[PDB]
């Protein structure tokens, strides 16, 4: 296959979470949530994340309850069996922009924006792919490329023609922590947030792995001593043969 | 008389794990058997646990796996352990089979444990294939579709058999639910066959790296091999730890994190890495039925090693030419693996055919010739 | 306490001659009518009391208990039920 | 009796072939016989009996 | 417990399907469907029965297709993702009278009319209970019975007070086969239909059972001959003892 | 040497099913062992098949069982076979245990097969209990609730253990899904223990109705007991046929055709018939923890039969008084069964207590006394 059909391979960026002993940067996660909420959420759902999942990761209990309580969710029917709405709770999932696929495609010139909950695991490259894609729209497509209608040139996307336009421009978000919202900064934050969304156990997993590595290594060393200790009578065996 | 010998139940355990007389010179390649037993125990423990949280219905299957990852306490660990141990199971089984072929473990009087072993290997393949479908991601669905369509090549009844296996006209809910039931079952069948091959082995005992009798010099299984097995258990657990905790998705396909979609076809449909050599063999034959036969024959041909090896000596330790041939055979098997995941493009098409010919010619031509010649060289060379 | 064919663990056997005939040479249902009537009658008669006595006792106990329970939950059994609870 | 024994019974291959062929015949004839019997004892009750009205 | 608390036990009626070799009367099933459709369906669903299930049991393919095609079911959303309705198909399930439990209870003074698909298996008595209940409303409750509001006296119902009023009266249905539609006739027909709805395999099951009984009985007889044949050398054994 | 004896695998089968030396005088009560093996095979075949069509999720479980009944080809048969065979399994197991108690099969040298047998019985109870919950009808839910709340009686930790078992604060989806996984597993565990009790038995061989040695007069298992087992197989299949095809719901509870509803409590919550005697024993003790202990003790007390039977003679064939006592014990066990399903009302409350006392006094008082006295009567009576 041509390189175009594959898509350009993303650079390896030095993410804070790269490194056997490294967590996510939670300040970046919080900023990335804000990018999701103000930019991506217009077209993309995050259906696997509940308000409770943000708590103690990016937000306090109260901030997350406030986000949930601003929305209306379907309640159980009333006593006459008529539909009702209720305010959201921490248990509720973050609601998507569209009621169904058909509405999603109609709003996006036929293309379906994927749910972003697993997107960091569902693409080769992970965070690097997300970062490269969001920041990799050239002003002009390479001479000779013919884009299908409603397509945008992006070399990281396989085939080069993607139905998603460039969306991150300097200052589309005003970060609440005062960080300058450049294209690069927002792409880095949202890519970090989406990586967390795909693997929320990440931080705990790596810490438990450190404990396992240490215990297992020590046990491996001790098992070598014990094996050698037990085997030494066999290894050290000597013979004298006197032919009968 | 000691209770361990007197009581019939205790004596069965005793005969296999304690008093079992072993050669005194088993090397570390004899440790893969206990690693395979460890993989089996891990898969049973993690698999039964996943079954407590998994829903086999196609509308809920993929989501139940996400529920395991996100909501179940240590669900991520149990899931990653199960997925990664499936890969480790195949690494250990290839090592074990490699040991068996290099050291002539298939020769008389061990034809029966070897032949049962070939069936164990087939059962493992079927087990792992069905377990992979249970996720119901894109690779799950499309892998099931292409692999089950190979059955359509059976003459006359092939199509009817496929619809029968699917429980419908394509891979769907009925297929997923039956794969769950059979995926649960097959590891128990596998455990039985694993026990059978050990009982069959117990008549001759383990072979050893020299290929000679060990009846002259036996060691108790315990404590010697018990403590030697612990070293590789901890080496295995270190490898396990590095994958499960630090790189849990390294061995997987990102497309399996996309829910199954019968409309959209993935860019490339490849089996899991451990099935890739057999996939390359299938591709090599242009005919559908031909390809299926070749793929099955690539495993069943292991059954003829006891016949085509004409050597008067067991195993390769003292056979320079056999050792070189073995080396080429193993590397060819790895190249077949690599060719199973390339695109069907030049020049990989012809290369795959050459490697397939080499794979079969090892059994049918080279090993019978080399082993015949080495017999003569041993005799003449030592006159 | 059990060996195998040839060394079953029997005390030494001597002096017994055993005889039998081929299944093809025998009538498999010889004397079936006599057995079905007279043998069964003998067999059943000798065991009858060991079944009849416990069955009849426990059936009587059940019958009395179930009849009392039924009566206690009628109008007539109101007062006796009040005491019983 | 000798002839019958020699052809169909003496060789187990032949005996098993005869048993299997008889099972095939039994299966087909028994099916037909039960179907007819079932229809006669349940005459007038089944869908096939009232179908003609509709 | 009081007899009242248990409910009166229904008589054993001689159903056509009683009898090891007996099918349902399909003419009665068809009439019972008509009672369901014109009387019970106002309050009760039959959610486990699809239009295809009637075919070759009570109705032809065409009659059942006509029943389905008169109704509207939810289709997949259109291209703008807006909801649509379609006409029914044989694959569709018979629709219930109420959207939810709350609407059902509001229409029935708090009581919930059960789905009738399994009711013949879900009550002790089966068809006999259904027949007895429908035909067992006395004009006047026994002197001394205090009914709760919205309750009707029926001795077959445990406790005696049922939220369902009497519904079958002579001539509420006009049968299409000319059968006089008396209370008793309609109750018998609908009880038969509901028995079929609970166990649609009934007819086939009993015929296969006849085949099994015959084969298994013959095999039992033959196994007795073969056992006796093989055992006769052991049974016939004789001894002569000469003490050594 | 014949292959069946020479080959180690064939020789294991040979030793159990063909050359196995049996007493020549086993009566028809020795046929329940093979009927239990038949029930186990039927349950495995039907159960694995149901698992291909069943959905363990609480929102779909009851409906998946209706789908089996209505849509799956022969689904009604497979479901009814599975449900009815569970009952037949208990009929056969009670008959088998009854045989064992009457004929002194628990005495030395068969204490070990008997003791493993007691565990098999416990595993069967757990298996059947969990399978019943899978329907998720009213009896499923409420039976699970009541039975799992007995664990709350464990001091200090009981409540925590219950929530742990449920995976939540009441019986719900997590409970159903874990019961599915464990219901699938437990029959395999049960098969292993069944095999273990037979291996343990093989050291002494089968006992016989006379209670004497059979070492003097052995008969091959095949053909004699093979063909004798066929008679009861066909008698069993006739009984099976009458229930499965003609009265498939006779042994069940109509309330299990109502979907589980945590709000509405069924009129009466009773276990399946085969658990009823143990339920009556539990009700007899007023204390919660007392009741649970008594119920468990009612099964574990079987383990002391080898001690409390003081007879110098094996089994009851020649013991008139022990035969009468056995008759009363069995009928009392049936009365306990009946009392397990009556309402907690006079006079059944006191009757249940008397029957419970009698149940335990058989093991603790009557059998030790009667067996002591009969020893003396045999000796003095024959002087
Ligand atoms: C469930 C699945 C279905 C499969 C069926 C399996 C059942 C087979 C079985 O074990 O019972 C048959 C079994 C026949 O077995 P057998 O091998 O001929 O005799 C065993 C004893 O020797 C029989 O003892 P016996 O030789 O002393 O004969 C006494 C017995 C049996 O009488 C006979 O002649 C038979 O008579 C009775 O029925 C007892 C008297 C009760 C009268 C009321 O019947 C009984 O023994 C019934 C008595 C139990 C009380
Ligand atoms: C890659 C190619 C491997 C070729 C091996 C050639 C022998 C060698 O150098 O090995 C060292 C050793 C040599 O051991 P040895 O036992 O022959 O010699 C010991 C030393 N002397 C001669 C002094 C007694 O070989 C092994 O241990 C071989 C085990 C084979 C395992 C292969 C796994 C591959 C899986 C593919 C499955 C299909
Ligand atoms: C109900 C009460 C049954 C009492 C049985 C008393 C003996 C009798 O008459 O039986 C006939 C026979 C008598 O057989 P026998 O072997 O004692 O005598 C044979 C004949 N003579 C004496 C000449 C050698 O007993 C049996 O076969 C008993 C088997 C017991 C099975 C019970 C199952 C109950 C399940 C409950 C589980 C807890
Ligand atoms: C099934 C798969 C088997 C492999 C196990 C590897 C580790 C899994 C445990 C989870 C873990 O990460 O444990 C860490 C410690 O590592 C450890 O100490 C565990 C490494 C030890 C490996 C071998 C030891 C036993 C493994 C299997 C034996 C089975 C017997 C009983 C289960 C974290 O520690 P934490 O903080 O999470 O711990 C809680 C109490 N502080
Ligand atoms: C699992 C449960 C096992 C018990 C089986 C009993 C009956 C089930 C058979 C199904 C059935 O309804 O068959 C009927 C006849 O029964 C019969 O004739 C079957 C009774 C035979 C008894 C057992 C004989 C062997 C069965 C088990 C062996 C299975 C594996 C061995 C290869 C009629 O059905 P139909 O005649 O319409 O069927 C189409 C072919 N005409
Ligand atoms: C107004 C529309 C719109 C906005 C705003 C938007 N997207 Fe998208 N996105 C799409 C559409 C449409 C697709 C599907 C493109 C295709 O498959 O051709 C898409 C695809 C993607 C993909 C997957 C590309 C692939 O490999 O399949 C990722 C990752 C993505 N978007 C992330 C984001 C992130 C991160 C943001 C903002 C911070 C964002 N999107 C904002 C419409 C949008
Ligand atoms: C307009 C209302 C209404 C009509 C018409 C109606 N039902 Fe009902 N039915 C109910 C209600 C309400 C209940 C619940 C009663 C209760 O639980 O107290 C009920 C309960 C039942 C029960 C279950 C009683 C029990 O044991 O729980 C059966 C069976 C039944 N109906 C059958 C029928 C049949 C057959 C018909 C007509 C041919 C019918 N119903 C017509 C309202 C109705
Ligand atoms: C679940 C998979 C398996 C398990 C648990 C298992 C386990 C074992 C164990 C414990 C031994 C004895 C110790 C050792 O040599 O490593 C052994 C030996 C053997 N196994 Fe396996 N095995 C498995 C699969 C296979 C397969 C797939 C084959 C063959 C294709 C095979 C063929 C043999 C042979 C021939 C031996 C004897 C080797 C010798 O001592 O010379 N086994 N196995
Ligand atoms: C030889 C033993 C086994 C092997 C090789 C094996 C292999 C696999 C594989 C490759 C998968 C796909 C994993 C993924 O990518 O997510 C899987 C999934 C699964 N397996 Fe197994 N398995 C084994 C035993 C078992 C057992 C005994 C059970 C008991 C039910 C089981 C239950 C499951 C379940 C529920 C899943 C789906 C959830 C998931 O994907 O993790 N497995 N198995
Ligand atoms: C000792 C063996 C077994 C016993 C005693 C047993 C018992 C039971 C019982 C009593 C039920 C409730 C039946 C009902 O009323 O509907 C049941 C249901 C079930 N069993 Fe089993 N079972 C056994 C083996 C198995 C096995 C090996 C499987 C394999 C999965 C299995 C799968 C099921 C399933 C899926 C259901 C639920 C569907 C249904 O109710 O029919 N069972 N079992
Ligand atoms: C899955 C359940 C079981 C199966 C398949 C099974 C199977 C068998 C078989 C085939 C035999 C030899 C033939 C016979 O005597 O009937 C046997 C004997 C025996 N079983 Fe079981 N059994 C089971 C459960 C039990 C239970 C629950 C107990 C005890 C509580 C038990 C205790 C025994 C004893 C003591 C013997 C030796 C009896 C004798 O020959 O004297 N078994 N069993
Ligand atoms: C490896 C898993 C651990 C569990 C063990 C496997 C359980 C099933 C094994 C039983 C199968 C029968 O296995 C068979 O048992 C007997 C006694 O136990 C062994 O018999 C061997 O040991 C005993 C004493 O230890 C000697 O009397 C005998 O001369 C010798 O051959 C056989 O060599 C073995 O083949
Ligand atoms: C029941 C289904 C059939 C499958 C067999 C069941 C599997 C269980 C078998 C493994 C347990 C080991 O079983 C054990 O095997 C050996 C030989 O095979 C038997 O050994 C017996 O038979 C052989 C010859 O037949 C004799 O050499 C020996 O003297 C005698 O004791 C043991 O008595 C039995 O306990």
């Amino acid at each position: 296959m041509t390189a175009a059909e594959h898509g350009l391979h993303p650079a390896e960026y030095p993410w804070p979470q790269n490194g056997m002993l490294s967590t996510f940067d939670h300040a970046s996660l919080r900023r990335g949530y804000q990018v999701y909420k103000e930019v991506c959420a217009a077209c993309h759902s995050l259906d696997r994340i509940a308000w409770r999942n943000l708590v103690g990761v990016t937000h306090t209990t109260d901030e997350a309850k406030a986000f949930a309580e601003e929305l209306e969710y379907d309640d159980e029917p009333d006593d006459e069996g008529n539909p009702r709405k209720r305010p959201g709770k921490l248990a509720d999932y973050i609601p998507g922009p569209y009621p169904n696929e058909q509405a999603a495609r109609a709003a996006n010139q036929g293309a379906l924006p994927p749910d972003l909950s697993l997107i960091a695991k569902a693409r080769h490259g992970g965070a690097d792919y997300i970062f490269a894609l969001l920041t990799g729209y050239p002003d002009e497509p390479p001479a000779g490329v013919v884009l299908a209608p409603g397509m945008n040139y992006n070399p990281y996307f396989p085939g080069g023609g993607i139905g998603m336009a460039r969306t991150l421009f300097d200052g589309v978000v005003e970060y609440e922590d005062g960080t300058p919202a450049t294209t690069s900064q927002m792409a880095k934050d949202v890519a970090a947030f989406l990586t967390w969304a795909a693997e929320p156990e990440h931080d705990e997993r790596k810490k438990l792995g450190l404990k396992a590595i240490i215990v297992i290594s020590a046990m491996l060393g001790l098992s070598v001593y014990i094996k050698k200790f037990k085997w030494s009578p066999i290894k050290n065996r000597k013979f004298i043969y006197n032919p009968p | 008389m000691a209770l361990r010998k007197k009581n019939s139940l205790l004596n069965m355990a005793n005969s296999y794990v304690l008093d079992s007389p072993q050669p005194s010179n088993l090397n570390y390649f004899w440790n893969f058997g206990s690693l395979l037993a460890l993989c089996l125990v891990i898969q049973l423990a993690t698999g039964i646990t996943l079954a407590m949280h998994y829903t086999s219905h196609a509308s809920l299957a993929f989501d139940s796996v996400e529920h395991i990852m996100r909501d179940v306490n240590f669900g991520w660990f149990i899931r990653y352990a199960h997925a990664n141990t499936a890969s480790f199971f195949f690494i250990c089984i290839y090592a074990h089979m490699g040991r068996n072929i290099y050291y002539g473990s298939y020769k008389t009087p061990r034809v029966l444990p070897w032949s049962i072993g070939v069936i164990i290997f087939l059962l493992l393949i079927i087990t792992a294939f069905m377990g992979y479908v249970l996720v119901f991601g894109q690779m799950s669905l499309w892998g099931a579709t292409v692999i089950c369509n190979l059955v359509s090549a059976i003459p006359w009844l092939g199509e009817d058999i496929v619809h029968f296996l699917w429980g419908g006209f394509s891979v769907g809910n009925p297929t997923l639910q039956r794969f769950f039931a059979l995926h649960y079952l097959m590891p128990f069948v596998l455990a039985v066959f694993a026990l059978l091959h050990l009982i069959a082995l117990h008549t001759a005992g383990s072979s050893n790296p020299l290929g000679i009798t060990s009846n002259v010099d036996k060691l108790s299984m315990h404590p010697y091999y018990s403590f030697k097995d612990l070293i590789t258990v901890f080496a295995f657990l270190l490898m396990f730890t590095l994958f499960v905790f630090f790189s849990p998705d390294k061995l997987g396909h990102p497309d399996n994190y996309i829910p199954a979609n019968p409309m959209v076809t993935p860019a490339s449909i490849v089996p899991e890495w451990y099935l890739l050599p057999f996939y390359a063999i299938l591709r090599a034959i242009p005919d559908k039925l031909g390809g299926v036969i070749a793929m099955v024959a690539a495993i069943l041909i292991l059954l003829i090693l006891p016949i085509v090896d004409r050597s008067i000596i067991r195993g390769n330790a003292f056979k320079p030419i056999s050792k070189l041939l073995f080396g080429f055979f193993i590397c060819n098997f790895l190249l077949l693996g690599v060719l199973g995941q390339v695109h069907i493009e030049p020049p990989f098409i012809v290369l795959g055919q050459i490697c397939t010919i080499f794979y079969f010619s090892y059994f049918l031509i080279l090993l019978p010739m080399v082993s015949t010649i080495e017999n003569i060289f041993f005799y003449i060379g030592s006159l | 306490y059990m060996g195998w064919w040839g060394h079953m663990g029997s005390p030494p056997q001597k002096g017994i001659a055993g005889y039998t005939i081929s299944p093809f040479a025998a009538r498999p249902f010889a004397g079936v009518v006599h057995a079905a009537i007279f043998n069964t009658f003998r067999r059943t008669k000798n065991q009858a009391l060991f079944v009849i006595l416990p069955v009849s006792f426990f059936y009587y106990v059940w019958t009395q208990a179930s009849e009392k329970n039924e009566w206690l939950y009628t109008k007539a059994g109101r007062h006796e039920l009040a005491k019983a609870l | 009796a000798t002839t019958f024994y020699n052809v169909f019974v003496k060789r187990n291959s032949a005996f098993v072939a005869t048993i299997l062929a008889s099972a095939f015949v039994f299966d087909m004839t028994f099916e037909t016989a039960i179907d007819n019997f079932w229809d006669r004892i349940n005459a007038g009750k089944q869908w096939k009996d009232i179908r003609h009205k509709y």
